[PDB]
């Protein structure tokens, strides 16, 4: 789970912070991508920390 | 039609601070990579904001 406009960065060559400590792809990689709202399950009014 | 153009010059350029804290849904780069921009020397820096 990431952040609304972090989902660019799950891609090969991806410049970012979760890209380069959190989740490395590689340059030859084949696959695919698949990004989804998950407000109605994970979040919470007062923080979902 | 009367959009705001600022230079930037004379300043050491941090962006991963940018990166740290963004509302910014559309981060779109052309010539340049966004991580390599840390690693770049410029000039001729503007900021138009409309």
């Amino acid at each position: 789970v990431i952040r609304g406009n972090e989902v660019s960065q799950i891609a090969p060559g991806q410049t970012g912070n979760i890209a380069d400590y959190n989740y490395k792809l590689p340059d030859d990689f084949t696959g695919c991508v698949i990004a989804w709202n998950s407000n109605k399950l994970d979040s919470k009014p007062s923080g979902n920390y | 039609y009367a959009w705001n153009r600022k230079r930037i010059s004379n300043c050491v350029a941090d962006y991963s601070v940018i990166y740290n804290f963004a509302p910014f849904f559309a981060f779109k780069c052309y010539g340049v990579s966004p991580t390599k921009l840390n690693d770049l020397c410029f000039t001729n820096v503007y900021a138009d904001s409309f």
